[PDB]
RNA sequence: AACAAAAAGGAUUAGAUACCCCAGUAGUCUUUGCAGACAAUUAUGAAUGCCAUAGGUUAGAUUUUUAAUUUAGUCUAUAAA
């Protein structure tokens, strides 16, 4: 069965220094993963995915229509554990190679952090938003925001699931809308017949998430209370995880190939 | 299948026994799964640390400090239930068996059961043993409970001393004439079962065996003997600490 | 009592195979192929999986591997054992497909099992606590005794000459005495009633020739004795002097444990187009036109009748595949000889070009180059 | 009705014939010419249909033989678990 | 919880009821394809076949353990035998532990009572105590009868009983998965095991395995003390004195 | 007797007595082989005795001369009796897959049916309602066809979920952008389609066979 | 009526009593006696106690009558022997 594992630096027990108390990440991750593990286990106690990973089921139940409740729980487990393992007891201090991408993909470091955080309060919903690397075989590396919906996965092999955009405030009849609509079904259409749109390499190495952002309820709604009044809420939520970023971490799975 | 083991004239009882432990370990269906040792750990520490004495009275004192609250042992629990219990058992008794166990461990096996033939003629004519049995089998617990010669053991001043009495041969007691004329200081053939301090001892004192390597040291010099691995990881747990770090383990006596 | 291995061999999963049900019941005096055989109503073995990296070594927890050429290759692992070994030391296995997925299909359908309705379409669930009950009491009269579905006694109209003699003549001749006795049980409640109903204002209950009068009584009204009757050898109601007593009741539970939902009055909301009207269409295929005069389609693997309206009328070689025809199923219920009967509707127009939508198929798309 | 019975131990469980030996698919036509002989005569001209038919079988090539049937191999494999045993 | 490699890249040194239950080491035969003389191994019927007591099949297990392990011991060459078709990477695994031969396809009759005519051109080579090729019998190994085991064990009785019939007349102990229809006369140690199964065929191959690499780590770890656990054969034997026969010839000449 | 005599349980005492002395009278024998002090101690087990069987089920009191008394018996248990009424109540349960491979045979240390139906370990399966209803039956007393309800009851509310998650979790999917493949309905169409064509074609090449034999059935070659 | 030793005829054949053919009387059938010989066979007298299985089949019995269990027959193929 899928048991709980501990986290990074003894959270459960003292937590972030100024970003979730000791009982928040408490009732977050182990009153929640246990929560999720709990309904997985039920799920694929007697199937294949019994003695599989979070993240084999993720890729095995993307496009199943009859798994869909399964990959929840399998998504969700992978990115709620995906984003606690990035946080950092103390700041840390960017590392120069990453320092260098981020400038030049988005322009300053500042400016990656608004467009994080403007995504998530933006998104209204809960979801992820990640920091995601794409290198086509023959462009170099680039980094991009991409947000995700309740449990989608940023994963190439699971863009079945790559709940990006809502469906009731995306398309319409304007013109924005209908280009939005008309993607729509190129999607359904595109995957239900087998064909892919856009083409990508093999073993999903196009996109790698780097870091992630749980904008969920459970995760902040008892820290940072509501946010009536603009204190704290969903929105200082976002600015306390910015400090505690483990870019030291996040330089490392990038894998920014030399080329200075 | 013991019936078809068939040794030959020519060899050593070590080798016949030798035979027959390797049979019986061939019909064993392994321990219980979840069942653990009950005498080990903190009850076997504190064992060790209140029955150690050559008094009763000093026993039941040292198990009064591990029921009181606050005692580091952990064994609140247990030692309350302990002193419930020695209080029923016969004060004479307590004497004399705390004093045996002192003694008998200088005795040979042929001279323990003459002298215990004198012990036991005492116990006849004593008051105690026809009390408590004529109250608790012939009576089958009726008539309340048994009423020993002193009512407790708060009776017996420190100065008495009840057990000598018993351990003075009678001389209208003829001698306890055995059937041979055997004996031995000790067990020659009783390492059969699982390993215990003696056994642990042993090999670290000799050999320079780590936490880890000492343990397979035993699970494989006993062929996959059933409970090894969980005797000697509690052995280690109470007689043994990382004197030398994580590199060796010796005794935590010196 | 038991050794520590056969207190395993108890738990282990190889023993805990359901034992092989009968088949589903037909027509015992009419005849039929004994040589071929296709699919059965509802399945009698059970379907086995494994594990992806055990079924390219062919264990499937059996007592030897399976062929790998007949079991690998395929989408979902599914086998049916008819015997783990028989006399050519072979495990005589069979793809277990037919039903594994013809299950799949049929709760993608997303509709509960309703009970049987004559002939104001009031659908209620089978599962209800009223009805879906087995455990009844001594005291439990005749008129809550139709809500039941489980009876111990047959069904006297379904019995053919020949078993309900044997009937007659081993199940209910040698229970006169406890008829009897039966009786006087009831008469303990006839002299108790009149006895202590002016109390407010037991019996005996042993006698011998009492009961021989009390039942002369009732020759004049032979319906009060057969609900008495009935009661004691729990024989399923026949008449209304109501549960649908017409087929006789269900061989097996009235769901057959093949759906559990409990209604179908839901909406399903569409990402653009809202709430929905009616359920998703689903695409059936045409069997048997109608030139018996009745039609025949395959819905979700499920036989059932066409629709009350061609297609469906003569026969077209020149179609591919077959004739298919998009179909909106509107109740589902078992029968009492365990089949599973569907009473199809033809589908809207709108509907099956919003699900055609989705999967790509649509010609006009609804959204976008829809302007009237 | 019973059963098919359980065959008892043969030196060797196997079909004479494997593959089907099919017949000359122009004996056929022949017999139809010599029908029409006795019915319309020689010389008649009912029969000059037919006999370009039986001219046509000769002018033709003769069908490639079938591959062998490898029936014969599989009743070896399962005849000791098929009958009652083997002859020895 | 399990892993189908398992048995292969580590195979356990004992079987418990709960590993031979998992790798259906239970589940004989049909009850018709039965040899009443192993009535005496089989536990009851169900499923129509006939189930063999998991506590006979582990204290046979366990038992044969022990011959692999001092036959292991002594020096004594050893011979893993499974010839049916998914029991090569098994009985290469168990000969590779326990330091052994291996066979996997069909044995050819005569390879041990016609040793010579099978086995002739077959190279040998003599070892001291430290399993270390000793020099200087170049003219026995020449003029030498071949090898045969000193132990066979067989993954499949019922499929081989010439390989286990040799074994008989050259009085060379055999074990054997002996199955619900397999007779238990034809081996000298049974293991009342379903041979059908390579699940339940890989544990019980592991098993002894572990007991002949056991075996084969005392018997070298007894000879860097200085003592050898065995004495040379009689085949050997007999050279060294008709070695010193042709060194006492020239002691005088 | 076909059979050969084997001698495999005497390999010991037979090269033992070969190795006692030696074939040339009068030297000491030669060392034996190196198997022989191995088994020393390890002598073969008993075979061909018939002993009594385990009886699983009481012997037949009434019989005064049985047969078949060193014959196995079978292993029937309370359950099988319960597994038959349920899987026969629901027949179209058989029709979910079970997997009945073992992985280390320590299932039933974590079974606690005390607690309901959900275990650790297995699926919810009859098997659950089976052994729910056995414990309720032998615990709390209640009786064949109430404790049958009850874990029945339970069985139901918990297979009512499964199937409402699944129509809801595939709805909400795409309220967010999320698509999925092919279902068993359209790929189970598009099977038929393709075996129906396969008909076809046999249907209209067997048919051409019944009449142009039919036809050719009169002896009309004469074309008069 | 039919069949058919015998008797007789026609053929075949080197010859043909014969095998084949055209015909044909005892006899076969009925009733009453005589007769007592048979490959009257399972080339195996009758009977009793006992010894391991498997697959069929015949007449019942029991059962959760599906199919199992069992009593008495009969046959097939084997184990120990
Ligand atoms: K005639
Ligand atoms: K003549
Ligand atoms: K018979
Ligand atoms: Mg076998
Ligand atoms: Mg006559
Ligand atoms: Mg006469
Ligand atoms: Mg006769
Ligand atoms: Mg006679
Ligand atoms: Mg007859």
């Amino acid at each position: 069965q899928h048991y709980l594992m501990p986290l990074r630096d003894n959270f459960e027990q003292e937590g972030i220094r100024n970003f979730l108390s000791p009982g928040s990440v408490n009732m977050a991750y182990t009153e929640y993963q246990t929560f999720i593990l709990e309904k997985l286990n039920a799920l694929v106690v007697g199937t294949d995915f019994e003695q599989k990973d979070t993240k084999s089921i993720v890729l095995a139940t993307a496009r199943d229509p009859e798994l869909a409740h399964v990959f929840n729980h399998a998504s969700m487990a992978h990115n709620n554990h995906f984003f606690f393992d990035h946080l950092s007891p103390v700041p840390v201090k960017m590392g120069d190679k990453l320092f260098y991408h981020i400038n030049e993909n988005f322009g300053s470091v500042d400016t990656l952090r608004d467009e994080m955080i403007g995504t998530a309060v933006s998104m209204f919903g809960p979801g992820f938003v990640w920091l995601v690397r794409t290198q086509l075989p023959g462009q170099p590396v680039a980094l991009r925001v991409m947000a995700t919906y309740l449990a989608g996965s940023p994963y190439p092999g699971a863009h079945w699931r790559r709940q990006e955009m809502d469906a009731q405030t995306s398309i319409g009849s304007s013109p924005q809308g209908l280009s939005n609509g008309q993607r729509f079904f190129e999607r359904s259409a595109a995957g239900f017949k087998g064909n892919k749109l856009e083409p990508t390499a093999p073993g999903g190495t196009d996109l790698i998430p780097i870091l992630c952002l749980n904008t969920w309820e459970y995760a902040w709604l008892r820290e940072y209370g509501t946010g009536v009044g603009g204190m704290g809420g969903k929105l200082a939520y976002a600015q306390s995880w910015w400090n505690m970023i483990d870019w030291a971490k996040v330089e490392e799975e990038a894998r920014l190939e030399t080329r200075i | 299948r013991l019936a078809e083991l068939t040794p030959r004239d020519y060899w050593t009882i070590e080798q016949r026994l030798s035979v027959i432990n390797d049979t019986i370990e061939e019909f064993s269906t392994g321990v219980p799964y979840d069942e653990n040792i009950e005498i080990g750990g903190k009850i076997r520490l504190a064992i060790d640390r209140c029955f150690k004495y050559d008094k009763i009275d000093e026993i039941i004192a040292a198990l009064k400090e591990e029921a009181a609250e606050g005692a580091k042992g952990g064994v609140q629990s247990w030692a309350k239930n302990t002193l419930e219990e020695l209080t029923q058992r016969s004060p004479t008794s307590l004497h004399v068996t705390l004093r045996q166990m002192r003694l008998g461990k200088s005795w040979g096996i042929a001279h323990t059961f003459k002298r215990e033939h004198q012990m036991a003629a005492k116990f006849m004519k004593s008051h105690d043993f026809n009390e408590g049995v004529t109250a608790l089998l012939i009576d089958k617990g009726a008539n309340g409970p048994a009423k020993w010669k002193p009512a407790s053991l708060d009776e017996i001043p420190p100065g008495a001393n009840i057990s000598e009495d018993y351990f003075r041969n009678d001389p209208e007691v003829p001698v306890l004439e055995l059937l041979n004329d055997r004996s031995y200081m000790q067990y020659p053939y009783n390492k059969f079962g699982l390993p215990n301090d003696y056994d642990v001892k042993e090999a670290i004192e000799k050999g320079n065996f780590t936490r880890e390597k000492l343990i397979d040291h035993f699970v494989e010099t006993r062929r996959g003997k059933q409970g090894v691995r969980e005797a000697v990881s509690d052995v280690l747990d109470r007689m043994a600490v990382r004197s030398k770090g994580t590199e060796h383990v010796q005794w935590k006596k010196e | 009592g038991v050794s520590p291995g056969g207190a395993l061999l108890r738990t282990s999963r190889m023993f805990s195979l359901p034992p092989v049900i009968p088949p589903p019941p037909g027509n015992k005096l009419q005849m039929i192929s004994e040589r071929a055989s296709a699919t059965e109503a509802y399945p009698t073995h059970q379907v086995l999986t494994t594990f992806e990296s055990s079924r390219s070594r062919g264990d499937w927890g059996l007592k030897r591997p399976l062929p790998l050429k007949s079991t690998t290759g395929t989408t979902y692992p599914m086998v049916k054992v008819k015997e783990m070994d028989s006399l050519e030391q072979i495990t005589d296995f069979t793809s277990g497909t037919q039903h594994g997925l013809t299950l799949k299909k049929f709760q993608a359908l997303n509709i509960p099992i309703s009970t049987p309705s004559e002939i104001r379409p009031v659908q209620r669930s089978v599962f209800e606590a009223d009805t879906d009950v087995t455990a009844f009491s001594p005291d439990e009269q005749i008129q809550e005794a139709e809500k039941r579905w489980k009876f111990s006694g047959p069904w006297l109209a379904g019995m053919t000459p020949g078993e309900f003699k044997e009937y007659l003549a081993k199940t209910v001749r040698p229970k006169r005495a406890e008829f009897r006795k039966f009786i006087q049980k009831k008469i303990a409640a006839q002299k108790t009633e009149a006895a202590n109903r002016e109390l407010q204002e037991k019996p005996e209950s042993i006698t011998d020739d009492e009961v021989t009068e009390y039942l002369r009584r009732l020759r004049n009204d032979n319906q009060v004795l057969y609900d008495l009757v009935g009661q004691f050898l729990d024989l399923a109601p026949l008449k209304p002097p109501s549960p649908y007593g017409g087929r006789g009741p269900p061989i097996t539970h009235p769901s057959a444990g093949i759906s559990y939902l409990r209604t179908a009055a839901y909406l399903n909301n569409h990402p653009i187009y809202g709430p929905q009207k009616s359920h998703p269409p689903v695409q059936a295929r045409v069997l048997k036109p109608r030139r018996g005069n009745d039609a025949k389609i395959g819905v979700a693997g499920f036989v059932a009748d066409g629709p009350l309206g061609s297609v469906m009328d003569k026969f077209d070689p020149s179609i591919e595949g077959g004739a298919k025809l998009w179909v909106n199923v509107d109740k589902a219920t078992v029968d009492s000889t365990g089949r599973v009967q569907l009473t199809v509707s033809d589908a809207k127009a709108t509907d099956v070009l919003i699900a055609k939508e989705l999967i790509g198929d649509a010609r006009e798309p609804i959204f976008g180059s829809a302007p009237k | 009705p019973n059963k098919p019975i359980r065959l008892p131990p043969l030196k060797q469980l196997r079909v004479r014939q494997a593959n089907k030996a099919e017949e000359n698919p122009c004996i056929a036509v022949m017999s139809s010419v010599l029908a029409c002989w006795a019915s319309a005569g020689y010389n008649s001209a009912g029969c000059a249909t037919v006999e370009n038919a039986l001219r046509a079988c000769m002018d033709a090539p003769k069908p490639a033989p079938k591959p062998n049937n490898t029936i014969n191999y599989h009743l070896s494999r399962f005849q000791e678990r098929l009958t009652q045993g083997k002859s020895k | 919880r399990y892993i189908p490699e398992q048995y292969l890249r580590n195979p356990p040194s004992d079987a418990s009821l709960e590993d031979l239950m998992a790798a259906q080491a239970h589940m004989g035969h049909n009850t018709s394809l039965w040899n009443p003389a192993n009535a005496r191994y089989i536990y009851g019927v169900r499923q129509g076949i006939h189930i063999i007591s998991l506590e006979t099949t582990a204290t046979h297990l366990r038992r044969a353990a022990r011959v692999v392990e001092e036959v292991a011991y002594r020096g004594g060459l050893i011979l893993f035998v499974g010839t049916r078709p998914g029991q090569r990477p098994i009985v290469v695994r168990a000969a590779e532990l326990a330091k052994a031969c291996h066979l996997f396809t069909k044995w050819r009759p005569g390879t041990i009572t016609n040793r010579e005519q099978l086995l002739g051109g077959v190279p040998l080579t003599v070892v001291d105590e430290l399993d270390r090729p000793l020099s200087g019998f170049e003219d026995h190994l020449h003029d030498r009868r071949p090898l045969a085991p000193d132990l066979v064990v067989c993954l499949n009785p019922k499929e081989n009983m010439t390989l286990l019939y040799e074994c008989s007349l050259a009085k060379i102990p055999t074990i054997g998965i002996i199955d619900t229809n397999t007779n238990p006369s034809w081996v000298t140690y049974q293991i009342p095991a379903n041979d059908d199964s390579l699940r339940a065929t890989a544990l019980i191959s592991g098993v002894l395995g572990r007991a002949g690499e056991r075996g084969q780590k005392r018997r070298l770890e007894a000879a860097q003390r200085g003592v050898v656990t065995w004495k040379t054969p009689a085949d050997v034997q007999g050279y060294f004195e008709l070695a010193s026969a042709r060194a006492a010839d020239a002691r005088r000449r | 007797g076909k059979g050969r005599i084997f001698q495999a349980a005497k390999v010991y005492q037979r090269a033992s007595e070969a190795a006692a002395t030696n074939i040339v009278s009068g030297l000491p024998p030669r060392n034996p082989p190196l198997w022989l002090k191995a088994i020393e101690s390890i002598p073969p087990a008993e075979i061909n005795t018939r002993p009594y069987p385990i009886q699983h089920s009481p012997p037949n009191p009434r019989a005064r001369k049985p047969r078949n008394l060193f014959r196995p018996t079978k292993i029937v248990y309370p359950e099988d009796e319960l597994r038959r009424d349920f899987y026969r109540d629901h027949p179209w349960e058989l029709a979910r897959p079970r997997m009945i491979i073992e992985l280390d045979g320590k299932d039933a240390r974590f079974l606690d049916w005390s607690k309901g139906l959900r275990q650790r370990g297995i699926p919810l399966s009859g098997e659950s309602v089976v052994q729910r209803q056995l414990w309720l039956m032998e615990n709390q007393g209640m009786t064949k066809q109430e404790a049958y309800d009850k874990a029945r009851h339970e069985f139901y509310k918990l297979r009512q979920l499964e199937q409402m998650e699944r129509r809801i979790a595939v709805e909400e999917a795409r309220m967010v952008g999320g698509y999925f493949g092919k279902d068993l309905l359209t790929v189970g169409m598009e099977l038929e389609n393709k075996t129906y064509e396969s008909w076809k074609k046999w249907a209209t090449t067997e048919i051409a066979r019944q009449e142009s034999a039919r036809a050719s059935m009169y002896t009309n070659v004469v074309d008069n």
